């Protein structure tokens, strides 16, 4: 779960 | 001394700050008093000037109501990455747990949307697409329940917000205050967070000593507005609980769905 929300960040 | 070290992270969030946002407070009141010099925001106050607005606002590609709603989420999804950007320049917060990191941001991202709309907002209407438009509060009533009662509450606290006349400098700090909030529900590792925040609250006090009177009462002011806050996200997300039943046609955007999980 929060999928978008962790690439966001690592990205 | 260390109140050299505050002044260091007041500059450097506030540069992150003027990078991280398209349109600082700064150009938006300047737009919002027609003082710029820029052109005009075609001004949206009924469905006719909306359907002819459609030309100066970011598309996207069926109810007006529904239209106006499916609007706001592209603007926040936007938003939401910026304010993901933004925390990532917050000293320490890439190097806290990434289950924390996502839990900061989770609960902290629509209180910093509301704090940062409040720029874009006066009594009659706000700014949309980077002040491109103005859409005014009375049209944003007009709309159908339960969306004519989206944008009133945030309306509402962006008045008494607004009060404050804190400028972009004292909102780079307070954002950053929001988001290293140590009692946000489902933390693992709380105290480097709250020490952190510790730090953002001394830049935060002696920010707003070198800008404006009244400092303690000021900071003291616009810390209980920071739970003035939390109520308008509470009360926010259940009226989506709310449309989400009730408007079971129209979805919501991945982004929003992946935050609202498990909130309030
Ligand atoms: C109806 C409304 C209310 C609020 C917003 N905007 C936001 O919700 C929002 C919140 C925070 C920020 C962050 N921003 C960065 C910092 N600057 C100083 C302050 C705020 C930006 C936008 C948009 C809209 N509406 C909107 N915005 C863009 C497009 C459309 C739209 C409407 C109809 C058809 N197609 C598109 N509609």
């Amino acid at each position: 779960r929060h999928k978008i929300l962790h690439r966001l960040l690592q990205e | 001394p260390e109140s050299a070290d505050l002044r260091a992270l007041a500059k450097h969030l506030y540069d992150s700050y003027i990078k991280s946002f398209p349109l600082t407070k700064a150009k938006a009141r300047a737009i919002l008093t027609g003082k710029t010099t820029d052109k005009s925001p075609f001004v949206i106050y009924d469905m006719n000037s909306l359907m002819m607005g459609e030309d100066k606002i970011k598309f996207k590609h069926k109810e007006v109501a529904i239209r106006i709603f499916q609007g706001c989420q592209f603007a926040s999804v936007e938003a939401v990455q910026e304010i993901t950007e933004y925390a990532k320049s917050i000293p320490g917060f890439v190097n806290l747990d990434l289950n924390d990191q996502v839990t900061l941001l989770k609960y902290g991202v629509h209180e910093i949307i509301y704090t940062m709309l409040a720029s874009l907002m006066n009594k009659d209407g706000v700014l949309i697409s980077e002040g491109q438009g103005f859409m005014t509060r009375e049209f944003l009533k007009s709309l159908r329940k339960p969306f004519g009662d989206f944008m009133e509450p945030k309306f509402e606290f962006a008045v008494k917000f607004n009060a404050l006349e804190l400028d972009d400098s004292d909102l780079a700090i307070f954002i950053a205050v929001i988001i290293l909030s140590g009692d946000r529900p489902g933390l693992l590792n709380v105290k480097p967070i709250e020490d952190i925040q510790d730090n953002l609250l001394q830049a935060l006090e002696l920010q707003l000593k070198l800008n404006h009177p009244e400092s303690s009462q000021l900071f003291a002011k616009l810390l209980q507005k920071m739970t003035d806050l939390r109520q308008i996200v509470t009360e926010h997300v259940q009226l989506l609980q709310v449309i989400k039943k009730t408007e079971t046609d129209m979805s919501l955007h991945p982004l929003l769905q992946e935050i609202y999980k498990d909130l309030y």
